């Protein structure tokens, strides 16, 4: 028979549940009803309470349309005895212990591809990549205290004191054939700064015509300096709190400032995958581990928790989905171990090659592309750069005031060697 | 012959307005000369009447209304016109937990047999399409998004805004350090004639010909000049930025926004409830996620709506683009942006048993080809009183530039003062 | 019996052909074949040739879905015997000619709602505005002569020149208390427009104060008259050609210049309503009258032809994918007769209702909003504004040099009014 | 044991380097002193054979095979590698006008039994999972457009461009016109003190401090001040507006293009000859339309295609992101755009009765959860030669202001002539 059961885990926007209409007493069009399981009647095990949901995602229409691809009617339910699955006391829990003691024959939802889950439950065709991913509220902001020497390089720069050098230093030569190199050098230079100083201008024919030609240049420097000037002195350079999972920081983290308040969901393939290759971090992780990815956002929004590893499609999903876009993925999304959401199916099954290729007829027409973004999409997803319509602070504008200071003291310094020497 | 109809108020359309004297409001004329055709309308004093219950004799008049009185001519009827009292196009829902369901608005009693033609901008869909049979759409028009823009949250209310006032303070007193010492490094090597440079370099003036004189103050002089133009075209680079805003950020396009796809705290939408777009809301796949959102937040009429979207009660409106697009028209704080999605016209609906389908059918379509309703449209929506502002840099009013003659006054306030210490000084 | 044929006309991106692959023999995937009928042999008629047409797109698509609505099958056919249908001599003809004589039951293509096409064939639920427009290569290019003046309004610059006045006549009460007023206009003007000018300052403590409370607003004035500068100095007013339909010039072609080349395809709703309309238009417009859409759009670009009165949504499809954005409908994509793209109908049949509730789930379900982005849409459908990347020619910058040749008339008449008086 | 394994060249996984002396290459070693293993490649020179017919013994190495050379330790078997004739991954034809279907590339040859195991960028896809069995994907990619920005269009190769030459001259000619006027209204109410005056207002040099002396040139002296302020100002915000060409980094984004739906004489786009991307063309519904466009300038390999996006023969291109991306961050030239659709990896497929499929899927998924390939993509994939600061404002280097260091120096040599004119000249 073509009829199988389907079993999935409320979490997610993979899996998002509604309840029942209170005036048609049914879920809604286009929805495939749930099925779950509750406990009562004190120690003993009570009826099920057999409350029909109505769970969807970005997972469930993908089961839709690939039960119109195979041709399989189903039912959905979800796992009450464990969430994701651990071979505890060499026992299988959560997805894994359903599909191993069978009544399932399929498993639906944000399952982690890996060893140790593939073992003992083979998995499709994986339909969207994931993983590992530290997401933090990344955010403090640094503008270059150089930001006002940027509309030029360095070559520039010393390109154009060159030639104020070279210029005022002929000008000098053809108005010879008081006005000396110090006061060359204080025009051709009062112009390159508009013209608010007041200068001695030369007063031979030829000479004047250099001051022209050196005006000009003036006016084109001062119109390609300004040109982008608001958005240099308005650019944030945000800094990464964590460079990876290897860094010194993770290694040791007591013989550091207070060490980094991180944690993750326990009983998971997150956690799973860190005990194994970073046991010591594990030990020290243990102790900051919080019941749900809800609990997590809002630990880190306090303050009390500082980083986050989880699953890297869950975190990059309530990453554009936050109030503000103070917290992000460490690495702009970048992911240190590549997995992918498969389909937990039983061992020597011929249903795996119709799932393989109903998941890959999505990818080749493309009909899921326009449904990643139907819902896996946020406001923070794109950022409008560093350059906002804000205020210049003296945050902004202090690189002008150490150049002012620099000078401030130079001459104090030529000052005193003046009256020395 | 005796004919029943049930209409809405809708500023585009349908202009109700209560009759005075006797109970017949006037005959004033369009700007073209042509008179204000009008219908009587025994609707009710106030939306869902409540306490006001009773039926104005009202008048009525509009592009609907001059379609009423062209077919009343063609189609040799009488007909008489009475506002909905719910004052709502029409939803299906039940009452009392019963399996029967209930129509709203219009077909809560054109369905009930008290109203025969039904004439208001109701727009075609599947559920309004089953219970009654629609005429062909006499406009066709699809859904539109009206933005508040009251303040596209960067208006220069003041000039000293460009730089934060830490730094203001930080340059206006970095200008007597720097005067005190051009004065001491000439000194000890005037001090009005140092504190003159020192402005007149930063205000380019160019006012105090003073320059200082020994080689270590023309060193400070020369960076305090270089310090001025970076302090003065930040202020002005800034100052663009803030005034080249005429891009006001993100603006919706369509249904489309991912800020649409989840609720938030800032972004608030609605529409009219028991609407057409109620049912496209819950007829959309997607959209029964946020459907939790604007159910608190949906309005009564949609003149309100447009109300709280003028004021900051309403940030995005959703309607159809034949009344978003004519408010927008007339008042230039609202403005729509976005591609019009759900591209259904309105139309005449008409019962199953009603012998006028075809003839009313063929007598629009006659009103199309001859241009008739092509002079409604003329005549009762063109006004265009704003303009395509859009993708065109603003002129700076007064009053957007009232900042600076303040300061020009103030310093001439001030200088009569000054003049009398001035005069005292010697 | 559900099964009942489908006819088409070969026009419009609505009903794109495309014929067998040379290794496979048959349509493309999800392509529903086509037939049309052909005539050989000379004066009688040939065998039939029964080839394998593949015609697709916008309303196909909406045919494909309303079929699996309505759960019926069908095959798609073309008209040879007209293009849209004339009652000429009283004998219908083209989609109408083949629906009174049946051997089709159903029509789906290009097909105008009007009442003349309704006496006859009722029309379904219309699933796309259209009507009547008129596309010209609308283009030419007008900057404003007063382009310098717009950063501000009236109001403002006469403002600034009252408060130029009132601060001179100031600034020579708070210095008194040789600078005449002469020398105040000279100096207090000499500040707004830079520094440039020889200027002599005033020498009282109290007046270089006011010279300095003005100085910085000249510094605001410049950079808010500044900060838009060079997007209006290249902002393009477009005139638009005709004003519509019933413009002077349509009414009398022939008591103006050389009368416009304006004219359609014969033998089709759009001229059918025109001749009923506007008679003696008709008249004139006879001669201009081309066989095909691409004919009129090669003319539209050689100039032979200035204006083109068409369908409107076809006209909206080609001005969109026009090499460049030259040709564009008049009114902004203005209708000047709102009708609608119908399916036709025999009369008294029970397919109408089910056609009807068919197509409107289209609408309400929003499925086929994407496909009015997936085949009607353009490059020029978005355009660039009026503002480029431009230089500025004398066209941009000629508002300047009036005003230059206007001082440099008034300058002489002023000093002839000295010399006499 | 023993083992064929084909591969395809690609640069950011396969670096294929024909081998002298001997026949080994080098044993050159990475930035963090380690040997970069190499593997014998028995394919053929110069792609086609060409006139080297002959597979000539090179040396390959890369990211496929540091993981291949992990397999074999792990699984204890023999392989060589040898480079796929045509130089194609593999699409579904016929030959003959047959029925059957013949493949080629690595599918022509694997599914012969010429190759036991395939290790190349191979996308997963329907057809090809039809044929053979793909393990878990070791990276998960999706295809992106890189563009040209060889010439963003948008170039200043001159100062003088932001006014174009009729405007230049007069404004050059415009100062003359109104210095004889301001010597003659002085003169009938000094000729070289007013043409300086006449200059030295426009460029703002402030030299010459002769002012118009008669109210007649007054008038003219004020409004020439204005007019200079004016044509000042526009070259100043029209350079700007040159060099603030930010926005042309907004380019196609994504199959979802208006322009990537219609062939044009300007937009040319293709891929590579019997690849992935070609069967998503006719896998795609839309995109059989404009599949004649591309049929006509896809390319053999990608290496010729970037090759012809960095020059002015290719405008945009299509591949998976793993490629494009590396070779975008190896030339700051080109870049890419657009989001990552068909986000499909890569993968190992095996043989229907092969009895590997499910030891090797556990090996690449135990590579995987131990970081193997994470230091295998730090090592191959991660230089970042450019910067990734997208929509930062640029800096204008030398040989980007070159124009004004000529002008100056172009002066000096013009004035060492006019001061020989003017000694001459008393
Ligand atoms: C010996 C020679 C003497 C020469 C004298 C020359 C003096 C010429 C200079 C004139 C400019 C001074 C105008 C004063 C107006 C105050 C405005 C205010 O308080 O409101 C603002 C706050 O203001 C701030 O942010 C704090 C600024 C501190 C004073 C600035 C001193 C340094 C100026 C450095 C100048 C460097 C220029 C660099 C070029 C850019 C905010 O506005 P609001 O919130 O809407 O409140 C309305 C304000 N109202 C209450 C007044 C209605
Ligand atoms: C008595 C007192 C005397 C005072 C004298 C003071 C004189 C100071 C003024 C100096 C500026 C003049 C520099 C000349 C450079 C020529 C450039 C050229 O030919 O190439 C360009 C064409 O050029 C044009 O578009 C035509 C311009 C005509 C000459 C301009 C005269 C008026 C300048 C009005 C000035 C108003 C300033 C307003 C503020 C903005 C194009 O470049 P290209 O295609 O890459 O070709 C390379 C050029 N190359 C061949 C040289 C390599
Ligand atoms: C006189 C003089 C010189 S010589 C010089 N040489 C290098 N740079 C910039 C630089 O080193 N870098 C830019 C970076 C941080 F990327 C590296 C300069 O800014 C100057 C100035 C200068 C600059 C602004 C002024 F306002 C003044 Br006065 C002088
Ligand atoms: C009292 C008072 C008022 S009412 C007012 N209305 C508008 N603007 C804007 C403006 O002038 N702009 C110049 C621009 C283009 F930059 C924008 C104002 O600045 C003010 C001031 C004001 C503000 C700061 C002041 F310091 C002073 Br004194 C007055
Ligand atoms: C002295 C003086 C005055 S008084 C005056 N009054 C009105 N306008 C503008 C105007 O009338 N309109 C803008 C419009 C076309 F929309 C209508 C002015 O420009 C001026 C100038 C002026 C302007 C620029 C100058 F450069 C100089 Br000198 C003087
Ligand atoms: C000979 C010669 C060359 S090589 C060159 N390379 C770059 N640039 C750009 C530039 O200088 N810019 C200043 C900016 C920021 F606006 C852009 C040039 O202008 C030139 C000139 C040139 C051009 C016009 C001339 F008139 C002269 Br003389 C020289
Ligand atoms: C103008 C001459 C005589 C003296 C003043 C030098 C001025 C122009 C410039 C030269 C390079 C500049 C520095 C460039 C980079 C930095 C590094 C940053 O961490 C502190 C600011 C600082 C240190 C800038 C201060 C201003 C500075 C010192
Ligand atoms: C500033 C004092 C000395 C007056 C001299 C400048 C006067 C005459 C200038 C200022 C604004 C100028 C006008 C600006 C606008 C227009 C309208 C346009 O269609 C033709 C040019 C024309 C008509 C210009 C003519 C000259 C003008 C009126």
């Amino acid at each position: 028979d073509d009829h199988l059961s389907i079993v999935t885990l409320e979490e997610a926007p993979f899996v998002i549940v509604e309840s029942v209409d209170p005036l048609s007493g049914t879920c809604m069009r286009n929805t495939v009803p749930c099925q779950k399981r509750i406990i009562s009647e004190n120690k003993t095990d009570e009826e099920p309470g057999y409350i029909k949901k109505c769970c969807k995602g970005f997972c469930i229409d993908i089961l839709k349309k690939i039960s119109k691809s195979v041709k399989f009617t189903y039912d959905l339910y979800l796992v009450t005895n464990g969430k994701h699955g651990k071979k505890i006391n060499g026992t299988w829990n959560g997805m894994i212990g359903e599909v191993v003691m069978k009544r399932a024959y399929m498993a639906v939802g944000s399952l982690t591809i890996n060893e140790e889950r593939s073992e003992v439950v083979d998995f499709s065709v994986p339909f969207i990549e994931t993983g590992i991913s530290v997401m933090v509220s990344r955010s403090n902001g640094t503008v270059s205290p150089s930001a006002f020497l940027e509309p030029f390089s360095a070559d520039v720069w010393v390109m154009m004191f060159v030639m104020l050098l070279i210029v005022s230093a002929v000008a000098v030569f053809v108005f010879e054939y008081s006005f000396t190199i110090g006061k060359a050098i204080w025009l051709l230079w009062g112009l390159v700064f508009n013209n608010s100083v007041p200068v001695q201008n030369p007063k031979g024919t030829t000479s004047k015509i250099m001051v022209s030609v050196w005006a000009f240049f003036a006016v084109i420097f001062l119109a390609s300096y300004t040109a982008n000037l608001a958005a240099f002195m308005i650019q944030e350079e945000y800094v990464d709190q964590v460079s990876g999972l290897s860094d010194k920081k993770f290694q040791r983290p007591n013989d550091f400032s207070p060490p980094f308040r991180f944690g993750t969901v326990p009983n998971g393939s997150t956690e799973r995958n860190i005990r194994n290759n970073y046991a010591e971090m594990h030990a020290y992780m243990g102790k900051f581990n919080q019941r749900g990815v809800d609990d997590a956002l809002l630990s880190l929004k306090t303050g009390k928790l500082d980083a986050f590893i989880y699953d890297a499609a869950v975190l990059n999903y309530m990453a554009g989905r936050d109030e503000g876009c103070k917290l992000v993925t460490i690495g702009s999304g970048k992911v240190f171990a590549s997995t992918g959401y498969g389909i937990a199916i039983q061992k020597d099954s011929g249903w795996k090659r119709q799932v393989d290729l109903a998941i890959l007829q999505l990818f080749g027409d493309g009909e899921m592309e326009e449904l990643e973004a139907l819902w896996l999409t946020g406001i923070c997803h794109n950022e409008k750069n560093e350059v906002m319509s804000s205020q210049l602070d003296i945050d902004n504008m202090a690189g002008v005031f150490y150049m002012l200071g620099a000078a401030m003291a130079l001459s104090l310094i030529t000052f005193i060697c003046e009256h020395l020497f | 012959t005796r004919l029943k109809i049930v209409t809405i108020h809708q500023e585009p359309f349908v202009y109700v307005k209560p009759t005075m004297s006797d109970g017949t409001c006037k005959e004033e004329f369009t700007v073209n000369g042509d008179p204000v055709k009008k219908v009587i309308c025994t609707g009710p004093n106030d939306t869902s009447p409540g306490s006001p219950r009773h039926t104005v004799p009202q008048c009525c008049y509009g592009f609907c209304i001059d379609l009423l009185i062209k077919l009343a001519r063609t189609m040799q009827f009488t007909y008489e016109v009475h506002l909905v009292a719910d004052g709502k196009f029409g939803t299906q829902e039940r009452v009392q937990n019963s399996n029967k369901k209930e129509w709203n608005g219009m077909m809560g009693e054109l369905l009930s047999g008290q109203a025969d033609m039904i004439v208001a901008p109701l727009t075609i869909n599947n559920e309004r399409a089953q219970y009654i049979e629609f005429s062909k759409p006499f406009k066709y028009q699809g859904l539109t998004i009206l933005v508040k823009k009251e303040i596209p949250r960067s208006t220069l209310d003041s000039f000293m805004q460009p730089f934060q006032s830490t730094l203001w303070l930080l340059v206006g007193l970095s200008v007597h350090v720097v005067a005190v010492m051009l004065y001491l490094l000439d000194r000890f090597s005037t001090l009005s004639s140092a504190m003159w440079f020192s402005w007149g370099v930063l205000l380019n003036s160019g006012i105090g010909e003073g320059a200082p004189r020994s080689f270590s103050a023309r060193i400070l002089g020369m960076v305090w000049a270089g310090f001025a133009m970076i302090i003065v075209a930040s202020y002005t680079a800034n100052l663009a930025a803030f005034l080249v805003l005429d891009r006001p950020e993100e603006r919706i396009t369509g249904i489309n926004d991912p800020r649409l796809r989840n609720p938030s705290d800032k972004f608030i939408y609605a529409t009219v409830k028991q609407s057409s777009v109620d049912i496209y809301f819950r007829r959309q796949v997607e959209l029964s996620t946020m459907y939790r959102h604007m159910e608190k937040h949906n309005y009564e009429s949609a003149a309100e709506a447009i109300q709280a979207v003028r004021d900051n009660k309403l940030h995005a409106f959703i309607w159809d683009s034949a009344v978003l697009e004519f408010e927008a028209s007339q008042k230039c704080d609202l403005v729509t942006t976005g591609e019009l999605f759900f591209r259904s016209g309105f139309g005449i609906g008409m019962r199953k048993d009603s012998p006028w389908k075809q003839q009313v059918s063929l007598s629009i379509l006659k009103s199309h080809e001859n241009g008739f309703m092509e002079d409604l449209d003329k005549t009762w929506v063109r006004y265009q009183e704003c303009d395509s502002r859009s993708n065109a840099p603003a002129t700076l009013t007064f009053e957007n530039m009232a900042g600076v003659f303040m300061l020009v006054a103030g310093g001439i306030v001030a200088g009569i003062f000054l003049i009398f210490i001035e005069i005292a000084y010697k």
